[PDB]
């Protein structure tokens, strides 16, 4: 039983019924956690950890803004929905989870063959840094330039002075 | 269910809820990049994934500051 | 070890994360899969030569 | 197109500055004083405050001189680069280039120089820096490495041209010149 | 890996707060797992219906192409 | 959005109904209808009506106007000139 | 590398957290065994917010001004800069001097942001009151 | 030069004290920086050498003679725009002090110019995404430079949200292509141009269409341009189009290799709708900037027909059209900024409220310009007639060259529709001219001492005091005469556009 | 020429050689048209997704069903749980069916 | 490196569940036309202990097998089967000679590697005894190419990095040779 399917089923239910802004900042965290875990267990543990290191800091800053802008509006308001229309919507959605229509690509299993030629064996992050700091160093230096612009941009927007 | 734009009901009714949708939508692009790069054993895709994460975090800050100053403008009397 | 190569569940089941112009094309538009089925059919047709 | 002889498809930073003509230094000075001078001209054209002329403050003239100093060097750097590329007349630079390379070859030294970079990094550095002067107006990037990807064949330095007999350089074969690719991979084909 | 630690906490609290919404969501989840495990084929047939109606090459469509080539090739020899 | 949608006929109509729920001498209320004479309100009854007409239209009479008000038409004039919709959150308008 | 032992630990941590809630739930005496003041739902005098004894305005959903919001926003650009050094940490030897110079250039461009924040005093606290000393003067005649 | 001088200006601006004069002088330093950038770029980049196409920075960038011309055009128009913030537009402090109150105004412009010039050069999907973010972020920061303005901040919020959705669409398109091919460099992807899904590139174009305000995504740009200050609206309504349209041309140049007519039909559908909305949209409007927003949507539809046809005649059409339309755009906004000095002052029905950011906000605030300043009114008439396409103004040859490329490629419907669209949009172009001049005789002998210009003092009553400042007057004079007298040099200018090649060669 | 398809250890990955032979073919000056490099393009795309090879496995599985062949009699033996890669399955002389240790190497 | 791949065992059985991994066997032998060869039967610790003696004995065959791979031009695993069989036999010859000539010295060294995370720096003493025994009986010298003979790390007198835990058997066997051989 792939229990990640159940997790996304609950998350989709709570995204349809979410009312206030605090629930939305919880839908975000309830989305990154399935992403981080599935990356950890299937494809990339490096990027599972990079997601946690960067998105959490963004989440708390996002949460602190909710405190300064919460404006009483959706606590006392009413929503109608209907339990039957919610579950029927989620049932129809769950029916079609085939993002791709290449049946052979989705059904036939493949393998790779290992070789011993790579005797200098290092992590993916060392190769990523090796290329990023040598061949795509321009991409890194532009990213540094964009980060500098954000620093100036945030000040010229928020600072009253 | 996607073609009838069911995602328009899943987005909350605050401006910040639109920000979260944008982050989730961009995060879908990065997960697709990581998935393809790992299958191909290609580090160029992972370099792309790292760039997307950093850039997506930049616009999150720039958009937040605009929303922060927008709220300050409403609370402008500040007689205190 | 023989394993599937399918996209993560969160990619193809999240209510919001699964929606994009190219994801809808891959899922609902047969234009891409019509072309790639021609390549597979050529493999069996060309056996006789 | 009035093309000329290609000297170096990616000239090193030191070579570009050394090969500055007296006019290149003249334009460097013009850029340096052209920026404060334009601030005076703009005030003369239309005063910043009111209707009367006012000399801009010394702090503005200080930062203006610095901006012009960098702008003057970038112009002079691109002026000298065209001669290496062959886009501009470079007869003097060819004679100077041939003397320096033949002198280094006779000493069994690399015309390009020894590098701290391994074979990959020399190749990677040339990929990053070659033709980068076309965007020197936007952001800077210079060749400050001793790589071998200069777009030239060193065999053309083994034919004596007019006005080079008095140099009397005895050139060894290319496989005896230190720190060249054709004299580096002796024992292993993947290690220099 | 944090979903493995949080999943028992979220699931029990989900049933406590919304027992009917949780039972319906969990009941549907188990039903499709029974479809896959016991080869009921309900999800596969829906997939085969979607591809047929949207013009995709179905599993039967690709097998029909093979059978058309197979009959064509045999006569080319006979 | 942040502008009034009030007409003179609606404000008068809503004013009459709110004044009908009180103990007034006559139910026939128009613009010229005075509070003291036609409806018969003493000091305290009049201010009960003013606050009742405040809550209906979400307006607040100033002290100078409230002490000097005589007729029903004066109230309708005041509501039309001073009514503003209440400011909404940063999300109600743009979303 | 095998992480099956790590998987069992994460499972135990998740179960262990629910044990504290459950054990406290099964151990506490039922309210009828206590003073018997009913279920906690009815006892609103107990479930109300703490305000040091005196009730006040219920301002839970009102907005709260935040004086360090600019610093909080600038945390994100600097957090990304710190996370950008991770590729260099594990590849410092391979990139050699070329990567080291690029690493410095990455930091030198970001140091202009540090100079900018210092000179603009953007990392201060945004007070709304300001204490200024007025001078007493006499318009004599 | 741009990058190096930006760092010095960033630090210098934060060091010296804050005063309007210092910010104005720092803006003039920005003017010198762009001039030096143009001189350095001209000194090294030449049309003849770049015809082949030269790779730079590990093939991340690719500059050719088609890219180079747009870069120089961007630098030239940016020079003209900085004159607005570096000199007096009106000469009255209540209006002009706005352009000097933000010290980061020039810094953001230099940030955006770098993004504008690099975007047409992108040769990799990774750098395409990075640069399109760099250009977009600077536009958001410029839209919000006046953070004490409620409308300016509201526009920046709308701009950020819509432009982030487009960027995600652009990123999603590149991720799909990388998933198909496992390649990131454009020239490598061209080797597999026949096997990747070509509609993955239409998704890339769709995100670019949002950023240029094409229909059906036109709504946000019309809203943003009207709410933003006139100085901000002048920049953001023109600058993104110079770079993105050039990039769209290069992408469509690669798409035409496989000749997918289904993709050509979808784009033709977007052009057809944009002509209908651009022409009929402006008929019932009262704001001048809302009117110009529809004019921008209409002229983009004309250029996209040349981009869609994508042939040898299309290079000449697009190159000439983009140059002459930028000058007309600059000329009109320069006049609109100047003529706020002729606004009457009260001493009232409809309760019309005018702010300091946009003193000229309604079309009928241009009334009696034929009386107040005949030379400026004629200059505005010449520009509006150029947008109409009255020969022999520059706008006529723009439509003529667009039609040639469109009809040469068999786009019969779009050529007819645009000519109908031109006639429909003439109705609201003529309404500007009707407001300027048509009441001249019935108002010539009236006493108008209630203008904004009358609040200015007089020096000696024996001197001659010009009513408009020197620099802004010379720019309007120069651009208007270029628009009017292009017939003299049209043959030589179009021969130059013949030489601009995009892998034509032979 | 920038590097593409770089393996996790910094060298060329499985499909780099296919990509390299495509670039060499497309950029060779001896070719009048790009027709000679069409088979090299399919080989590179087959290296990544194996779509034609998966399609062949689809035919073999389907063709075996219609002739009544048993999937477990014509396929390859497999084990789904790593703990049960036992010495008896591996064929060792003193093999056993007891689970193997996978908790900590 | 703990990256999940499709060519070997992954980190945990949750990775197998997500990938639906099947661990597949093939009961068919190599075709009878290909000559048979007995595989090398040593595990990780013995192979690392014997790595530099296999290099000093099979250098010609190791290089010839690798040079065959380069000249194969993609057709590698097929065209170098004959060269590969020579490599396997030569490596087995070294392991055979170790177990007959230097059995106690050899088993001492790779039992220390198993005791010490398979790090060469932790087992210098047992390595020195094995090097001395192999050189006397097989005339094999461990050499690290590319560096001077006197800068080889395994011959360093006072290394900076030393094992925290001492292998007791190696300490005992080192003392015995000290008092009996270097008098
Ligand atoms: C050199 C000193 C200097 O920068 O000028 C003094 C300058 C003025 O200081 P001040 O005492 O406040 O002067 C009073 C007036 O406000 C200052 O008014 P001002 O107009 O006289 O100074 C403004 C200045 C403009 O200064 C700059 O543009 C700074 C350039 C750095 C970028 O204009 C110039 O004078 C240009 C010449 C000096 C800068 C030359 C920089 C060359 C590029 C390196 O001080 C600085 O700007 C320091 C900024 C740099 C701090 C160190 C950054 C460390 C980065 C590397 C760390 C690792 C090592
Ligand atoms: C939007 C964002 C956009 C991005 C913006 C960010 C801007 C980035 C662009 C900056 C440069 C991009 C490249 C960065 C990677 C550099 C890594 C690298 O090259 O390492 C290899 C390089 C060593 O490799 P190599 O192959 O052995 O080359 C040796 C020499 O460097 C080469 O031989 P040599 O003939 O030059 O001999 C060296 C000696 C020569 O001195 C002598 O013995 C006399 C010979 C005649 C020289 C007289 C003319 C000198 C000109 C004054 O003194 C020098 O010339 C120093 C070279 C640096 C000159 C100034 C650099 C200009 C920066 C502006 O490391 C270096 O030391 C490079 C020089 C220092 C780094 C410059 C940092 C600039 C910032
Ligand atoms: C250690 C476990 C921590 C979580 C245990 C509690 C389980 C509750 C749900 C957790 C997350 C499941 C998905 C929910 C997404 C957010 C939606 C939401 O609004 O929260 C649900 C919660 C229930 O409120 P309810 O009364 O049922 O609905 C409103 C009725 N008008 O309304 C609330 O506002 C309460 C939320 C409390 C704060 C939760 C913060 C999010 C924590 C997520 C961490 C785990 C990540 C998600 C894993 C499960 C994925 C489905
Ligand atoms: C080296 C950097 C520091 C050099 C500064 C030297 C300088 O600028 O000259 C000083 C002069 C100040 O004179 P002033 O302020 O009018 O008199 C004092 C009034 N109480 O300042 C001036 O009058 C401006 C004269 C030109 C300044 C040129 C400085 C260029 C800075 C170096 C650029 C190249 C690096
Ligand atoms: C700028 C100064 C660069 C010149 C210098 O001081 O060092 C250059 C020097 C290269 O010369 P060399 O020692 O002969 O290298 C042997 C080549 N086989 O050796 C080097 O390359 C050392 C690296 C120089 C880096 C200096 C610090 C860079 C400045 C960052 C700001
Ligand atoms: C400052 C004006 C300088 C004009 C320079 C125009 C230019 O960039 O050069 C022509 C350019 C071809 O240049 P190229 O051949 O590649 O390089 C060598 C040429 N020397 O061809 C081009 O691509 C130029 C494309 C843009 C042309 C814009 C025309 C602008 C018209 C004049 C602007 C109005 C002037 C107003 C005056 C206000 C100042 C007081
Ligand atoms: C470490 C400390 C361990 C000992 C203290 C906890 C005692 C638990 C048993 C108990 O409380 O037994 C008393 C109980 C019932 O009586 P109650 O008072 O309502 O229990 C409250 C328990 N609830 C909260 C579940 C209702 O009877 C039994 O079911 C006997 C078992």
């Amino acid at each position: 039983m792939n229990l990640e399917i159940l997790d996304l089923s609950i998350l989709g239910f709570y995204s349809l019924i979410s009312s206030n802004s605090f629930e939305s900042i919880a839908i975000l965290v309830a989305t990154i956690m399935p992403v981080i875990t599935e990356l950890w267990y299937n494809y990339s543990q490096l990027f599972a950890l990079l997601y946690t290191l960067i998105y959490v800091g963004a989440v708390v800053i996002l949460f602190v803004f909710i405190l300064s802008v919460i404006n009483e509006k959706e606590e006392y308001e009413y929503e109608y929905s209907g339990l039957f229309i919610l579950i029927l919507v989620l049932l129809l959605d769950d029916l079609d989870d085939n993002e791709s229509n290449d049946n052979d690509y989705n059904n036939v299993y493949i393998t790779d063959y290992a070789d011993w030629f790579n005797n200098y064996n290092e992590s993916d992050l060392s190769v990523i840094g090796n290329l990023l700091f040598t061949e795509y160093a321009l991409l890194l230096l532009i990213i540094s330039f964009i980060l500098l612009m954000s620093i100036i941009g945030l000040i010229l927007i928020v600072k009253k002075d | 269910m996607d073609l009838i734009l069911l995602m328009l009901v899943a987005v909350g009714l605050n401006i910040i809820d639109i920000y979260i949708m944008i982050e989730i939508l961009i995060m879908g692009c990065t997960v697709n990049t990581i998935y393809s790069a790992s299958l191909d054993n290609d580090m160029i895709g992972l370099i792309y994934s790292l760039i997307q994460i950093i850039i997506a975090g930049v616009e999150s800050a720039i958009g937040l500051s605009i929303l922060v100053n927008y709220n300050r403008i409403r609370n402008s009397e500040e007689i205190e | 070890p023989y394993s599937n190569t399918r996209r993560p569940w969160v990619l193809r089941r999240h209510i919001i994360m699964k929606n994009s112009p190219t994801k809808w094309a891959r899922k609902y538009s047969s234009r891409r899969d019509e072309r790639e089925q021609e390549i597979k059919d050529d493999y069996i047709r060309g056996m006789g030569e | 197109m009035e093309t000329y002889e290609l000297i170096d498809s990616d000239p090193k930073f030191s070579r570009v500055v050394r090969y500055f003509r007296p006019s290149d230094y003249l334009t460097w000075a013009l850029g340096t004083i052209g920026a404060p001078g334009l601030m005076v001209l703009f005030e003369k054209i239309e005063p910043a405050k009111g209707n009367t002329f006012k000399m801009p403050p010394p702090s503005i003239m200080r930062i203006a001189t610095t901006i012009g100093f960098f702008g003057g060097f970038y112009y002079a750097y691109t002026s000298s680069t065209k001669r290496f590329w062959g886009y501009s007349e470079n007869a003097k630079e060819v004679a100077k280039d041939r003397y320096e390379v033949k002198k280094a070859l006779s000493e069994k030294k690399s015309p390009y120089g020894s590098s701290l970079l391994n074979p990959y990094q020399q190749d990677m550095s040339a990929r990053n820096s070659t033709n980068s002067q076309l965007l020197l107006a936007i952001f800077p990037w210079f060749n400050v490495a001793n790589h071998q990807s200069h777009g030239i064949d060193l065999r053309k330095y083994y034919e004596v041209r007019d006005g080079e007999e008095n140099w009397n350089f005895t050139l060894p074969p290319l496989d005896q010149v230190k720190d060249l690719d054709v004299a580096q991979y002796k024992e292993y084909s993947n290690y220099p | 890996p944090y979903l493995v630690a949080f999943r028992p906490a979220v699931l029990v609290f989900f049933f406590i707060r919304q027992p009917i919404g949780a039972g319906l969501l969990a009941g549907g989840f188990l039903f499709w797992q029974a479809d896959r495990h016991f080869n009921f084929g309900i999800r596969d047939n829906i997939h085969n219906f979607k591809q047929t109606i949207l013009g995709f090459p179905t599993q039967a469509s690709k097998w029909e192409t093979f059978k058309q080539v197979d009959a064509q090739k045999r006569a080319q020899l006979v | 959005q942040s502008a009034s949608t009030l007409t003179k006929e609606d404000v008068l109509t809503r004013s009459v109904s709110v004044l009908r729920g009180f103990e007034v001498k006559t139910k026939d209320i128009d613009l010229q209808t005075t509070f003291v004479q036609d409806l018969g309100m003493d000091s305290l009854d009049l201010n009960d009506a003013l606050v009742a007409l405040e809550e209906e239209f979400d307006v607040v009479f100033d002290d100078k106007t409230a002490n000097e008000i005589k007729t029903v038409g004066e109230v309708v004039d005041f509501v039309l000139a001073n009514y503003l919709p209440t400011e909404q959150s940063i999300n109600h308008t743009i979303r | 590398m095998l992480q099956d032992l790590f998987n069992n630990y994460v499972i135990l941590v998740g179960i262990l957290g629910l044990i504290f809630l459950g054990v406290n739930y099964f151990i506490v005496e039922s309210p009828r065994m206590d003073e018997n003041n009913g279920n906690i739902s009815d006892y609103i005098e107990k479930s109300g917010p703490f305000e040091c004894g005196f009730s006040s305005f219920e301002q839970s959903h009102n907005p709260i001004p935040i004086a360090f919001i600019l610093v909080a926003l600038l945390f994100l650009p600097f957090d990304l800069e710190v996370s950008s050094m991770l590729p260099y940490i594990v590849s410092i030897y391979s990139v050699g001097i070329y990567g080291l110079i690029i690493f410095i250039l990455f930091l030198l461009i970001l140091i202009v942001g540090f100079i900018y924040e210092f000179n603009t005093k953007s990392l201060s606290i945004t007070t709304i009151l300001h204490k200024k000393n007025k001078a007493l003067v006499k318009n004599l005649y | 030069m741009l990058f190096t001088s930006l760092l010095l200006i960033i630090v210098y601006g934060s060091l010296v004290n804050k005063s309007h004069l210092l910010t104005k002088l720092i803006n003039r330093l920005g003017l010198i920086i762009i001039i030096y950038t143009l001189l350095i770029h001209l000194n090294i980049n030449t049309l003849e050498n770049l015809s082949i196409g030269i790779n730079m920075f590990n093939n991340l960038l690719l500059i050719n003679s088609f890219n180079n011309t747009i870069i120089e055009l961007i630098l030239i128009i940016c020079i003209l725009y900085v004159l607005l913030i570096s000199f007096n537009i009106t000469g009255l402090s209540i209006i002009d002090n706005l352009n000097y109150s933000k010290r980061t105004f020039i810094v953001i412009v230099l940030f955006n110019i770098i993004g504008l010039t690099l975007l047409p050069l992108v040769n990799d999907i990774m750098i395409l995404f990075i640069i399109i973010e760099l250009q977009s972020y600077s536009l958001y920061l410029l839209t919000a430079i006046f953070n004490e303005s409620h409308n300016s901040t509201k526009s920046a919020l709308y701009y950020f949200i819509v432009g982030s959705i487009a960027s995600f669409i652009i990123l999603d398109a590149t991720v799909s292509i990388y998933d198909d091919l496992g390649l990131t460099n454009i020239q490598y992807i061209l080797m597999y141009i026949d096997k990747l899904e070509i509609f993955d590139l239409l998704c890339l174009l769709f995100g670019l269409f949002i950023k240029i305000g094409l229909a059906p995504f036109y709504s946000y740009s019309i809203t943003i341009y009207s709410l933003s200050p006139t100085i901000i609206t002048n920049y953001i309504s023109l600058m993104p189009k110079l770079s993105i349209l050039t990039l769209i041309y290069i992408i469509m140049h690669y798409i035409n290799i496989v000749n997918n007519t289904d993709l050509n039909y979808v784009i033709s559908f977007l052009i057809l709708i944009s002509m209908f909305i651009g022409s009929f949209g402006g008929l019932n409007v009262i704001r001048i900037k809302t009117l110009l927003a529809y004019s921008s949507l209409l002229n983009v539809s004309y250029m996209l027909l040349a981009i869609l046809s994508n042939s040898n005649e299309s290079i000449i059409a697009y190159i000439y059209y983009i140059i002459q339309y930028s000058l007309t755009h600059i000329n009109i906004f320069s006049i609109i900024l100047v003529i706020s000095i002729y606004l009457p002052i009260m001493n009232n029905m409809l309760n019309v409220m005018i702010t300091k950011y946009s003193p000229i906000e309604y079309i009928n605030q241009l009334k009696n310009l034929f009386i107040n300043n005949i030379f400026i009114a004629i200059a505005l008439c010449i520009s509006i007639f150029s947008l109409i396409g009255i020969p022999p103004l520059t706008g006529f040859y723009g439509k003529y060259l667009v039609l040639i490329s469109g009809l040469n490629n068999g786009y019969v419907l779009l050529s007819i529709v645009l000519i109908i669209a031109s006639s429909i949009s003439t109705v609201y172009y003529a309404t500007i001219l009707k407001v300027l001049s048509f009441d001249t005789l019935s108002f010539k002998d009236i006493i108008s001492n209630n203008l904004i210009i009358n609040t200015s003092p007089e020096n000696n009553n024996n001197e001659i005091k010009p009513e408009i400042s020197n620099v802004i007057s010379y720019v309007i004079s120069s651009l208007t005469l270029i628009i009017l007298l292009i017939i003299i040099q049209y043959e030589n200018i179009v021969k130059g556009a013949y030489l601009v090649l995009l892998y034509n060669w032979v | 020429a920038p590097l593409q398809q770089v393996g996790r250890h910094g060298g060329p990955n499985k499909c780099f050689g296919e990509f390299q032979r495509v670039v060499e073919c497309m950029t060779n000056a001896k070719h009048d048209s790009y027709e000679p490099c069409n088979n090299l393009k399919n080989d590179y795309l087959e290296c990544r997704k194996h779509k034609v090879e998966r399609y062949k496995a689809f035919l073999m599985q389907k063709h075996a069903e219609e002739l009544g062949k048993d999937p477990e009699e014509i396929g390859a033996p497999f084990v789904r749980k790593r703990r049960f890669l036992t010495s008896k399955t591996l064929g060792l002389v003193d093999g056993d069916d007891y689970e193997i240790g996978v908790e900590k190497i | 490196s703990s990256t999940h791949t499709n060519d070997s065992l992954n980190s945990s059985n949750y990775v197998d569940k997500l990938k639906d991994t099947h661990f597949v066997f093939e009961n068919d032998k190599l075709p009878s036309e290909i000559p048979d060869v007995e595989e090398v039967g040593a595990t990780t610790a013995p192979l690392l202990s014997a790595a530099y003696f296999i290099g000093a004995k099979c250098q010609d065959y190791n290089d010839d097998f690798m040079l065959c791979q380069k000249e194969a031009k993609g057709n590698g695993p097929i065209d170098c089967l004959k060269e590969g069989r020579r490599v396997t036999r030569c490596a087995s010859g070294v392991l055979k000679d170790l177990n007959t000539h230097c059995s106690d010295e050899f088993r001492l060294h790779w039992q220390c590697l198993s005791f010490s995370n398979l790090e060469y720096k932790n087992c210098r003493k047992a390595e020195s005894l094995l090097n001395k025994c192999v050189f006397e009986k097989m005339n094999l010298v461990k050499k690290i190419p590319g560096i001077p003979e006197d800068r080889q790390i395994h011959l360093k007198q006072n290394p900076v990095l030393k094992p925290v835990a001492l292998h007791q058997d190696s300490e005992v066997a080192f003392k015995k040779a000290q008092n009996e051989n270097s008098i």
